[PDB]
């Protein structure tokens, strides 16, 4: 299922526009009891509906590049 | 580059940080394997992810978190559990005995053998970290683990890393409902060491959470679920200003600096809002005004403590969703025109906003409700004596007779000790009402 | 990881320890072989606890039984779940024992008590990290009076820092079945006391009341009683073996419970009691289930709550529950009744809640008393052994084996200054 | 939630009580293995006023039936919906009451009443409202008069601030039945007066004759009585119950009853009654079912109001109906009987109205008339009473048991002046 | 942008609640779900609603009335029957308690612990607002919740809220029929706080409209339904002007200064006209001169007092569709020209006559017909005055030997209240006849 044709999508990723693609969300018990509730954070996985619609992280690949190289010296002969 | 490492301490600590990053893998869209799902081939501009994961050399993410209790049975259950790839196998660190609620056995005994330990998996995260902004540490004041080996670990980063900033999330224990005995005992020895190594003491009440759970998400039964949701909740909100961009971003050290006066008032109150309930929260706007106006309750407070007797000295408030700075300035200019919410006199201009624009995020099965705005407001308001007062009766009325005192001196605790502390809190309050005034 | 050292002594010890590993291995899905038969990986998982690995997977408990005639431990390895301990800590006397304190504490129990120490120590160091030992001796007989105490003492001072955890039978004046048992005892409870870091004392007349009123069974026998002890022993040390939230170990208990050193006698009380036409009509949740443990006909020992002050509970409760609602209850009984309650201990119910409920049951609790009213059942041992031994009644046997009379007198003043320690924090206020 | 438990003393309280419940749970639409076989929404709606909740959906009565003698306990178990109370709420003595107050109340009532007092707390508080204790009983026997009395001044100690009924069976002088009625009725009404909130007072004479002409039916033999008094049970107590347009709780009609704290003995009755060959005869309008309701042969009590004055009277109506033709005849009764009311109270007439009319019949009307006529039982019974006391009938059993003749003089005193205060108000003038 | 929040006290409260309400939706076309039904997009304003009904982000027409009552058996009916998810949770506060015809119980020992929430939610509903305009509150003088904690509200509601409009709609006991024995003393306890501290108080009998229901309507045994759905029109027909649109409208507060002389003098009466069935709707010729000569003919008041033995004070006639300012004036003149209708000679004009375009609107299963005119007259008059006196005869006989008032000094109130009542009601009749005089 998709995220756009039910609901609103703006500049929402892959990785949210099909939550299909989370693996790993279920690990089913044993026998239904012995069921403490601390692994009950490990619950139903997130679907079209508790995913979010936005998606405003900030991207630092110029400052990054630019803080790995350094900032600009006055170095020169005039 | 914007990089936190959380210290989770305590069997408080290790289920705060499981429903912390069970919120913080949710919200990235990061699976419980610790595997970043398909990309579409290039990874594209994206590095929230950064503040609490790091790239590994296969598109994996391990988190920036060191889960330490002494007793081997919460963290063996998360090292067996749902989130067992997440983790790195030397990040959750164990030991063999417990600390039982005691202080002394915390602090002089086997919990001074695991120390040096910590210290080095937090050395190694600090050297695979380019940028620390500061150390987050979740732990409980019922004493053993929470109490006694969280004051050695914090003045072990005091002593070695300095500078760099420590928050501190602490649950507290409440007026009436407690768990342990010697609660006291355990909660007046911890404020020693975490008055002067603590730059944020952030104060978490149960039955607070409690009435707020019976009273807006129409549950009558709540449990720990419930409780470290919304504390997971509270901290998301607190360093989503890192991660996701927005306008007017308030960082870890801007709301440092710009939420405590003095070197000795650094224990702010929490509060989120909106916690309704679903249900309920069909019927309303949830406009700014409303959102803000419900959020200086007494009824909504995080410490069962209100703030009517007191004045606030400071009030950041984050917003986090899609708020607008009009409505934000209206909020508060009607807040400040309100008389019940007395603001005090050498503080005129005391508040500090900051906007996301990234709404929260809600887990699937929770209880709160799924809306596109929340605040997350810190106060600094001088009401917190009275739990501190509450503290010292009943810490005088339990040393009068020397009860339970044994233990503590037989695992170390040399008998000044206590007085000490009393002492040390009895002249902090004292500070306390001084601002007040 | 943690781990108890089971020492069980006397005939009452050996059933008693019979019936809780043949209770708790049902827990923990253990065949009467000893062959891993259950259903979840919970149960292996705290599995060394109470048990030792062996050759292919077969698990041998760590208990060590202690006898001065062979008796009850032919009877017990005849019968059922007898096949699953090791052959090698059924150590036994020939000579007999007398029901006598002195016979057991200072004749050829003197020199059984090597072997078993021999034994204990290969089974404790045959191991990581001891969590303690515990004991369950029976306190009017001459194996649980005299080789039970003189465990402890050897116990003791050999491992000064571990927790000691006897549970016991305290005599009755009703029910009595021993003539000398108010001497053996008044004799015991003296090396208990400097000794033990915490003793669950039970009374067979309470265990009777508590059969012949809630759980009816028209004959009670030993089984249902030995049954019951043996729950509230797998409920208090519940939280060593499965996980869940907010937990509590035996340590966690003793810091909890004992203001001052000598105040370690428990009053202990399982609550999820209910007769087998009355659980149809039972309902099964946290305030019923409270007020089960703060009822007065469900304690195991005989003293009347109403009769004194608490000065510690603990709750250990078991199952998937609202730890709010458990809280609330305690803080509940506890404003409604502040009368019966120490004011300088604000709040003093320890609680504790575990994820995994037993077998059978969906919801259970254990309660532990450090009440002020056992008080009154140490001042009638006392009564009882004074009123023997004005007249010197019995005392030949004793002193003809070789115990003088001075014995007996630190025995009597340990056991009104213990009487008067209890009473002081009765009447003592806070300002 | 407002909720009353529900507590009958005597074998006449256990079966008036038995009937009671095999009413309401037929009104509920409870089975009697105590299951919901209900249809509609709005049975399970207030059903927590009379039942708690097991496990498995299953509903229990909030009854704690008390008697002294075990074959009462015999004969309402094994009756129909006999099996649904909770057999934790059976506490009863293998004793002999003996048709004496004195044996009920002091000497072998007074050993019970610790465990009575027990249950009642628990099933009491183990609540959240708790608006009404209800007991039932009847005047001039054993149990039903002493230990009836006790447990209610017991209750009415523990709560000094929550309603009070008893539905009280007085002796009649046509029925008698008994010798010692007298002095249980006189002995026992210092109790009743002193503490009870509201107390129905119901003549086996009146049943009688209410059986006999009205009903006419041939053998009325025990069952009929009882039936009505249940019905008139559910009529007072439905308020708390099936929503209505309006309703008027226990406290609605306690505060609008008595205009003085001891006036509160009422004279019910519930007239929508027809015999079997006048019910296909007569209609069902407001007006017939008004005018027989007032009509004084329909009256569960055998003073005839007009030999006296009401003081006050109520109206309970069920069924959906108009509250303008309730209303205009509420006040036209008024102004045809104006003599027999009290020209000190205007508008004597508090009217209720509930929608859900009874199982059977589409509307119903419950009466309770408190008048300044009740003072003939009360008169008759002071008269038989001081009619035995003079020459010390029947005394040595119950001062063996001991009492002294002070009590049985107060007794009568307190009879005296409470007829004094009815005849005052009787004989009075608005100015 | 002009307010109406309501307040529906008592067991009447909540029924007269009920029937305004779903008299409220009917003529504002929502349906009971809260959204509007029959493809809202036909038409370009339609901002009416925005007096009764709040609107949040998705939409949702969410009313402005807080149902409260002490037992939970007519507020569960409310949350169980059809207008289910209409209302907010928080709008149906209940309590465990009933107050059983007791005004002292009402007022003193059950009033102060519901008291708190709410005024919380009138706090709420009234911040959800852009400038209030009136509060009207509905409850009866039978007395318990609709008249003790009807006044402990007022109370704290005229403390919080400084010179707020209040208008009361109160059901008055009637002379003969009446249904508790206790309720001259309610009415007596009740008219002391409500006289001074409290506005404009339209007050009503039962048996008035009983006999219109008989006369008029032509329906001989109907129940409280159909006299609810009458003073569900009447308080429609009144703040209807604040909604709609129409020539020479009246606004909520320019009721009050153009009516009530003097600040003590605020108890008028409501007259509905014309009140009809169907078939006799159909033989005649409704127009503005016959509804205005029918609103003052003293068989068709809705309180139980002859206007023909007292003086008319002040008269607002507010009409409701097709009525034309001429005819208004037509019959103003020979409604003045007739002797028998007498007014106060100090007041040479007596009306204030307001038109609202939009006729009212017929309910379905109602009684009333299809009318396309209708006149909520509303008068100021010495009439009633009567009925006060026969309400102090009711209560000095009562109180001559100390009738029920065991209760109210049991949970607590001096007895010198009810002689300080009744002094207070006695100054008030002296007040009315020296005005009349
Ligand atoms: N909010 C919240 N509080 C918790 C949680 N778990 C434990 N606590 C608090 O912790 C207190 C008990 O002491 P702990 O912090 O659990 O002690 P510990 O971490 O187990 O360390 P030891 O006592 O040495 O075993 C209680 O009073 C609780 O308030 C939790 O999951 N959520
Ligand atoms: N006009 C009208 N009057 C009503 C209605 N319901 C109740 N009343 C009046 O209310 C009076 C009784 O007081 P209630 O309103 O029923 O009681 P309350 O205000 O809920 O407070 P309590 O007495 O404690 O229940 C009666 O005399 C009736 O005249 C109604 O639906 N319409
Ligand atoms: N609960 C329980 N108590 C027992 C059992 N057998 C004996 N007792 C109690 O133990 C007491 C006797 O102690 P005993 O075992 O003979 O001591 P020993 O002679 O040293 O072995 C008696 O008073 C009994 O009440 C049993 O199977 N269960
Ligand atoms: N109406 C009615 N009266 C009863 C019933 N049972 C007994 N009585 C009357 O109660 C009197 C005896 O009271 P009793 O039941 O012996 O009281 P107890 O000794 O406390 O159990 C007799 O005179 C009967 O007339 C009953 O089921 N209905
Ligand atoms: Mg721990
Ligand atoms: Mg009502």
């Amino acid at each position: 299922a998709k995220t756009s044709d039910h609901y609103r999508t703006q500049n929402l990723p892959h990785r949210f526009e099909n939550p299909d693609v989370f693996e790993g969300y279920n690990h089913k018990p044993q026998n239904p009891l012995y069921y403490t509730t601390n692994m009950g954070y490990g619950s139903i996985p997130p679907t079209v509906d508790t995913v979010p619609t936005c998606f405003h992280a900030k991207t630092n690949k110029f400052s990054e590049h630019l803080g790995k190289c350094g900032m600009y010296r006055n170095e020169g002969l005039n | 580059m914007r990089e936190c490492i959380s210290i989770h301490v305590g069997q408080a600590g290790v289920q705060i940080g499981n429903a912390c990053w069970e919120l913080y893998c949710l919200e990235h869209g990061i699976q419980p394997d610790g595997q970043m799902p398909s990309d579409k081939t290039i990874g594209g501009g994206d590095d929230s992810f950064n503040t609490f994961f790091s790239e590994t050399g296969a598109g994996k993410h391990v988190p920036r978190a060191v889960f330490v209790d002494l007793e081997p049975t919460v963290v063996d259950e998360v090292r067996t559990g749902t989130y067992r790839q997440l983790f790195h196998p030397e990040q959750l660190i164990t030991g063999k005995e417990d600390a039982a609620n005691n202080y002394a056995r915390g602090h002089y005994t086997i919990g001074k053998e695991i120390v040096d330990l910590v210290l080095d998996r937090i050395r190694k995260l600090a050297d695979q970290c380019t940028g620390l902004q500061g150390f987050l540490i979740f732990h409980s004041f019922g004493g053993g683990t929470g109490s006694g080996f969280a004051s050695l670990l914090m003045e072990r980063l005091s002593v070695d890393y300095g500078k760099k900033s420590k928050l501190e999330f602490a649950i507290y224990p409440a007026p009436q409902i407690s768990t342990a005995v010697v609660e006291p005992y355990n909660t007046i020895l911890t404020t020693h060491t975490t008055l002067e190594h603590s730059d944020c003491a952030f104060m978490v009440d149960n039955e607070a959470i409690y009435d707020i759970c019976r009273r807006n998400l129409d549950i009558e039964r709540p449990t720990y679920t419930n409780l470290n949701r919304l504390i997971a909740q509270i901290v998301s909100s607190i360093t989503a200003s890192l991660r996701f961009d927005g306008a007017l971003n308030v960082d870890l050290t801007e709301f440092q600096t710009n939420l405590v006066p003095y070197p000795r008032i650094h224990f702010p109150l929490a509060t989120y809002a909106p916690v309704i309930s679903a249900e309920k929260a069909y019927h309303e706007q949830l406009s700014v005004a409303e959102i803000t106006n419900a959020c200086f309750e007494p009824a909504n407070q995080m410490v069962k403590c209100d703030p009517r007797h007191g004045k606030y000295m400071a009030c950041c408030m984050l917003y986090r969703g899609d708020v607008v700075p009009k409505d934000v300035n209206a909020a508060i200019a009607t807040i400040k025109t309100k008389r019940t919410i007395q603001f005090v006199d050498w503080c005129p201009t005391g508040f500090k906003v900051g906007i996301n624009y990234q709404p929260p995020t809600v887990v699937p099965g929770g209880d709160l409700a799924k809306v596109q705005r929340a605040v997350c407001m810190l106060s600094n308001t001088t009401a917190i004596a009275e739990a501190w007062a509450r503290l010292d009766h009943k810490f005088d009325l339990m040393y009068a007779k020397r009860a339970f005192v044994h233990w503590y001196v037989g695992e170390g605790m040399e008998e000044g000790e206590f007085s000490e502390a009393r002492e040390d809190l009895a002249a902090l309050e004292k500070d306390y009402e001084e601002v007040g005034v | 990881m943690r781990e108890i050292v089971h020492m069980q002594a006397g005939q009452c010890g050996n059933q008693i320890g019979a019936k809780f590993w043949e209770v708790i291995s049902d827990e923990h899905g253990i065949d009467p072989t000893g062959t891993y038969h259950g259903d979840s990986d919970l149960q292996l998982e705290r599995i060394n606890v109470y048990y030792n690995e062996a050759t292919g997977g077969k698990y041998v408990p760590r208990a060590v039984l202690v006898d001065l005639e062979p008796g009850t431990m032919d009877s017990v390895r005849s019968g059922p779940f007898g096949q699953i301990f090791r052959p090698d800590n059924f150590v036994f006397g020939q000579s007999g024992a007398g029901n006598n304190w002195a016979k057991g504490h200072y004749t050829e129990g003197a020199e059984l008590v090597d072997s078993v120490l021999d034994v204990v120590r290969k089974e404790a160091e045959s191991c990581d990290c001891l969590q303690g030992f515990q004991l369950t001796h029976s306190l009017g007989g001459g194996t649980g009076s005299g080789m039970g105490t003189l465990l402890i003492s050897k116990i003791r001072e050999e491992y000064p820092d571990r927790i000691m955890n006897t549970f016991s039978v305290v005599p009755s004046p009703k029910v009595s079945d021993t003539v000398v048992e108010p001497y053996n005892a008044t004799l015991s409870v003296h090396q208990l006391v400097e000794n033990t870091d915490e003793t669950y004392c039970i009374d067979n007349e309470a265990l009777y009341d508590i059969c012949f009123r809630t759980l009816k069974l028209t004959t009670p026998t030993y089984g249902d009683l030995n049954h019951l002890v043996s729950a509230t022993m797998s409920g208090v040390t519940t939280c060593l073996r499965f996980p869940g939230q907010l937990n509590a170990d035996l340590r966690k208990l003793a810091v909890n419970m004992v203001p001052f050193p000598r105040l370690h006698f428990f009053m202990p009380g399982f609550a999820p009691l209910t007769s087998r036409g009355s659980q149809q009509y039972r309902a099964l949740t946290v305030p019923e289930l409270t007020q089960q443990m703060f009822d007065a006909k469900n304690m195991m020992a005989a003293c009347d709550p109403r009769h004194g002050r608490y000065l510690t509970v603990a709750a250990i409760f078991r199952g998937r529950m609202s730890m709010k609602e458990v809280d609330e209850q305690m803080l509940n009984v506890q404003n409604k009744n502040s009368s019966y309650f120490v004011e300088w201990i604000p709040n003093n119910v320890k609680t504790a809640v575990c994820d995994i409920p037993p077998r059978g049951l969906k919801m259970s609790a254990t309660f532990i008393g450090n009440s002020t009213a056992i008080q009154e059942l140490f001042k009638r041992i006392s009564e009882q052994f004074t009123a023997m031994f004005r007249r010197k009644a019995f005392l030949h046997w004793y002193t003809g084996e070789g115990m003088d009379e001075m014995e007996f007198t630190e025995a009597e003043s340990n056991m009104n200054d213990l009487v008067s320690e209890y009473q002081q924090y009765q009447d003592a206020t806070a300002e």
